[PDB]
């Protein structure tokens, strides 16, 4: 999952 | 003119979404922990808070005309709460993946949600929150949705596929697609609210902010200076400035005519994720959410 932050 | 004062800042878990109430001195924050808080920033007392879920809540807005808040989370769900009673009005799975962004139409009973499922969906609260349309065409996560305030029959979606698409309600393909040249994607898109310029603005992980003429599609300006992902960039509704925030921990205020940076603020809450500007410029209030809490500032 990209952009998890 | 610019005389920045801290109205209220408080620490919390990472604030992913933030919004001002238009007539009460309230700010909504939505947190990575699944909690949401409504604060009265003038008295510095909590109005209401809710442990909504255990997953991040990345999106949240007031719907003041209905006395609601609407939130979206990584559990795929949209939830609506009456902020006066705490009643959970509705709770539904909106997408089969994370919800990144929610926008509320200024007069009609419509909400847009943008998702990692590559779509934007339109929900109608006068029709039992029915799914009235799905906008398909993006090829990566839809990070931000925004109505054009001057023509809210249209809206913009910003996407990690490096484009902004502008759509018409009731039509299935974009009116146009902007190729931003922001090759790490678009995290945020916003409209200039006043009638004198047909401008939109985009923020990217590629460290840039770009201004666009939505009639010609031309890039009017590129704003450089942030040192990590730019989470958002917006036009202030009343002052001639642009406000951006970044994982570099700073807010930047830029002159909206020269596009030169006027002020850089490190408010000391680590990464910046989200922004709100008071609908009517009351006390020129803005608010931003960060890794370690939020701040509400009066700009002048």
């Amino acid at each position: 999952k990209t952009k998890l932050l | 003119k610019l005389d920045i004062k801290k109205t209220f800042s408080n620490r919390s878990d990472r604030v992913k979404g933030i919004d001002f109430h238009p007539t009460e001195p309230w700010v909504l924050t939505t947190l990575y922990s699944g909690r949401v808080e409504i604060w009265n920033y003038e008295t510095q007392v909590e109005v209401r808070s809710i442990q909504v879920t255990e997953t991040p809540v990345r999106a949240g807005k007031f719907i003041a005309r209905k006395n609601w808040i609407i939130v979206g989370s990584d559990d795929f769900r949209i939830r609506v709460f009456n902020y006066n009673t705490g009643e959970k009005v509705v709770d539904f799975e909106a997408h089969p993946d994370y919800i990144r962004s929610i926008a509320v139409h200024p007069t009609k009973p419509y909400v847009l949600s943008g998702s990692d499922d590559l779509t934007v969906k339109l929900w109608n609260w006068e029709n039992n929150w029915a799914l009235e349309q799905t906008f398909e065409g993006h090829e990566h996560f839809v990070m931000c949705v925004a109505f054009n305030p001057k023509d809210p029959s249209t809206f913009a979606s910003g996407c990690l596929d490096r484009t902004v698409k502008v759509w018409s309600l009731g039509q299935s393909t974009p009116n146009f697609t902007l190729t931003t040249g922001q090759e790490r994607g678009v995290n945020y898109v916003d409209y200039y609210p006043l009638p004198d310029k047909p401008y939109m603005i985009t923020a990217s992980d590629d460290l840039t902010i770009k201004i666009w003429d939505y009639q010609t599609k031309s890039c009017v300006a590129t704003l450089e200076g942030h040192m990590s992902n730019v989470s958002f960039a917006v036009f202030h509704p009343t002052l001639p400035i642009i406000i951006s925030g970044s994982e570099d921990g700073t807010l930047k205020i830029w002159n909206s005519s020269t596009y030169k940076v006027e002020k850089t603020l490190n408010v000391g809450l680590e990464r910046s994720w989200c922004i709100a500007t008071h609908p009517t410029g009351r006390k020129n209030y803005i608010a931003s959410g960060f890794d370690n809490g939020f701040t509400v500032l009066s700009l002048g």
